């Protein structure tokens, strides 16, 4: 389970 | 011992050289660098194949390159805001 890493990377751009 | 793809060789010299570029004061370099560190190690640890120990090593450098890469951003923002 990523997905709160995948969710802060999307944020970043 | 074993190989490390491409995706995940890319994901560390990339984020090798955002360290480089953070601790040497270009921080907009650094930024964009980090974020797209990350963009590869996400993109090995869901969709390449690895052990446990693996995918937890990528986690943790994950974690601490968005970390830095946020304080960057925000660094960056308020840098802009004097103008």
């Amino acid at each position: 389970d990523f997905d709160d890493l995948s969710r802060r990377f999307e944020e970043l751009k | 011992m074993s190989s490390t793809s491409p995706n995940l060789q890319k994901a560390i010299d990339l984020a090798s050289k955002a360290a480089q570029e953070d601790k040497a004061g270009n921080y907009e370099e650094a930024l964009q660098l980090y974020q797209h560190a990350v963009q590869y190690f996400l993109h090995v640890v869901k969709y390449e194949a690895q052990g446990d120990k693996a995918k937890q090593s990528i986690r943790a450098k994950c974690t601490e390159y968005l970390d830095r890469a946020e304080k960057l951003k925000e660094y960056l923002k308020n840098k802009e805001k004097k103008a």
